[PDB]
């Protein structure tokens, strides 16, 4: 398994044409604020490929 | 911010996180099955433990998502398939004892012991032994002795274990906010949340009973024919009014009647359609067999095999250099790679088993366009039926003579057709009443209709009334007869085979009428028909995303499970059986126990 290539999966809005994002803040799907740690609706934005 | 978005996010995360683990587990299992070493078993055990830990971890987060505030049917089905508690809503000691009982029953059933009396040796395992003694022998004494020993030594010894197993399964089923374990097993065919296509969980029993009521005449005629042909072999052992014994069914449990073809053959002077010797006379191997199977599949409309299918499959037994299981299995990795593990010989049965495995791989590639929670067949019988129909349609003499196996100048006599129909009957319908009786017994022992005692009594009375089998030796209330099978001693259902049998004839009739073919169904070849292939490909893409009723309506046009295709298929044989049973007695009677 080659876990060197990753991809962004969770976002809060659509991206603009020819846009590049560097911030890797955790996604929030619920009303509960994510205090920098994972939880019920607090997931990591970057996901690795196999 | 709503529940639907969070549910979709969790589902996508689980599907993206579980695919790699499932692929690693499948690769470890493949390396274990293709190479028996001390490291492959450890790797497979570690992969299984990791998969179990991941599945147990990704269940509490899924249970928190409510199901009564969901408008999407696919998300609801995926959550229902993911929130399956199973053996989690119980106690620690209870679950540990249940697992211990399951493991010890599995070990006792897998090891086995013959231990013939007055002989300090020859106590063999499930290896070659009483199997061929009960399959291809004509001696009554040794068959009766084996049928008594296999049921008395691996019988009452597991009676309290089986009782505790049933009690714990009923407790687990009732603790999961559901009905008894029988209802938990019947819930596999449950369809809810769909208007018009809804299928009640209790309607399956009524449908099975209505199909069996119409199967009854054909099975009675077949049993009468088998008894008439068997009376000439065992003089003063079977009455033309009584029922057939248990140890004279060509099987340890009487499930399959394939070994009775050599004794019930009407035309013994007419050769069969075995083309095994025709392939060995020229250059033929497993590679050519798989190429011909791929050519047959692509002639209907199915896509070709993947690139990794021809470079990773071990279609040839490597020999004594390494140990590898030769059991035909269809591997569904889930990442575009599909391979078949089978030591394909140049025999005839392997020719159809290869087509069965190829149909399995085709169904896998068809439903691989869905999330991980849906990459499976509609029910537990469709995945096998998709390959079974192809294996049945590929065993026709017309296809063999079109490929180049059978000679073009070979005449199609009716004796060979009658023999083939009788063989198909003995190998298909011979297990339907037994399966029905076993499933009804399991349902009644799990629901609570049967008390703690009088299990074997009701078992034998049903095997005498419904089935035409009678025990040669009377058994008391202490023996454990029904636990002599593999599905009962390892927690496996049996209605899947009955559903596959009731669906294969429907699928065959549909694919034959979609190609504008005239004549009987037993000679209808599914070849050079793009419309039927396209319909089958569109139907296989549903899987678990849509209910099985919609799939049956799209592939056939019916919303229930009908048996009329089976009658239309067996009519050429049913009429012959009626004409042959004119000077005999049809059916059987009770109160004829050979005591």
């Amino acid at each position: 398994g080659n876990y060197n290539y990753l991809y962004r999966l969770f976002r809060k809005s659509n991206l603009k044409p020819f846009e590049r994002d560097i911030s890797t803040e955790i996604y929030q799907a619920g009303s509960t604020p994510c205090n920098g740690v994972e939880g019920f609706n607090c997931y990591f934005p970057l996901q690795s490929y196999g | 911010s709503t529940i639907e978005e969070q549910a979709k996010t969790f589902l996508d995360k689980f599907n993206h996180e579980a695919e790699d683990l499932f692929y690693q587990s499948s690769l470890a299992s493949w390396n274990y099955n293709t190479n028996i070493t001390e490291e492959n078993v450890q790797n497979m055990n570690n992969a299984g433990d990791k998969w179990s830990a991941f599945l147990k971890e990704q269940s509490t987060l899924a249970q928190m998502y409510p199901l009564q505030e969901i408008q999407n049917l696919t998300v609801k089905l995926q959550l229902q398939a993911l929130q399956q508690n199973g053996s989690s809503v119980l106690s620690e000691d209870k679950s540990k004892r249940l697992n211990t009982i399951l493991n010890t029953m599995s070990t006792i059933y897998s090891t086995g012991k013959v231990c013939n009396p007055d002989n300090p040796q020859e106590c063999l395992l499930l290896e070659p032994g009483l199997n061929e003694i009960m399959a291809n022998s004509l001696d009554y004494n040794e068959r009766l002795w084996a049928w008594e020993s296999w049921r008395s030594e691996v019988g009452k010894q597991l009676r309290p274990l089986y009782e505790e197993y049933v009690v714990l399964k009923n407790e687990m089923a009732r603790a999961n906010h559901y009905e008894d374990y029988g209802d938990y097993w019947r819930g596999d065919y449950e369809v809810n949340g769909v208007d018009g296509y809804d299928y009640s969980r209790g309607q399956l029993i009524e449908d099975v009973e209505h199909t069996f009521e119409e199967i009854k005449p054909l099975y009675e005629h077949l049993h009468a024919y088998v008894r008439a042909k068997l009376m000439n072999a065992y003089p003063s052992y079977i009455s033309p009014i009584g029922c057939l014994p248990a140890h004279l069914l060509g099987d340890m449990w009487g499930r399959f009647w394939t070994n009775l073809y050599s004794l019930t053959v009407p035309f013994g002077q007419k050769p069969n359609i075995d083309v095994t010797d025709a392939m060995v006379d020229q250059a033929w191997d497993a590679q050519r067999i798989f190429k011909e199977a791929e050519k047959f599949f692509v002639s209907v409309g199915l896509p070709n095999m993947t690139q990794g299918f021809w470079e990773n499959s071990m279609l040839t037994d490597p020999g004594n250099v390494q140990k590898a299981v030769c059991h035909p299995t269809a591997w569904d990795l889930g990442k575009g790679d599909f391979r078949i593990l089978m030591c394909t010989k140049v025999t005839m049965d392997d020719f159809l088993t290869a087509h069965h495995e190829m149909g399995h791989i085709q169904y896998d590639m068809a439903y691989a366009a869905q999330p991980f929670l849906l990459r499976n067949g509609a029910n537990e019988g469709f995945h096998e039926a998709v390959g079974e129909i192809m294996s049945l349609s590929a065993a026709t003499p017309k296809h063999l003579k079109s490929i180049g196996l059978l000679s073009p100048d070979f005449q199609e006599d009716n004796e060979t057709e009658i023999n083939f129909l009788l063989k198909q009957a003995l190998t298909i319908v011979g297990t339907l009443p037994f399966t029905y009786m076993l499933e009804k017994w399991r349902w009644m022992v799990f629901k609570g209709e049967i008390p703690k005692d009088q299990w074997m009594k009701k078992w034998w009375e049903m095997k005498r009334e419904i089935v035409g089998v009678v025990e040669p030796v009377p058994h008391d209330e202490t023996y454990c007869d029904p636990a002599s099978l593999f599905h009962v001693s390892n927690d496996y259902s049996f209605i899947r085979y009955y559903t596959r049998t009731l669906y294969q004839f429907q699928f065959q009739e549909a694919l034959c009428q979609a190609a504008k073919h005239e004549g009987p169904l037993h000679k209808c070849d599914i070849s050079n028909s793009t419309e039927a292939g396209q319909k089958l490909f569109n139907m296989l893409r549903l899987g678990k995303s849509e209910p099985w009723t919609l799939a049956l309506e799209n592939v056939v046009g019916a919303k229930n499970m009908n048996v009329r295709p089976l009658l239309n298929y067996f009519e050429p044989l049913f009429t012959w059986l009626k004409d042959q049973n004119k000077n005999s007695f049809v059916g059987w009677s009770t109160d004829w126990s050979p005591y």
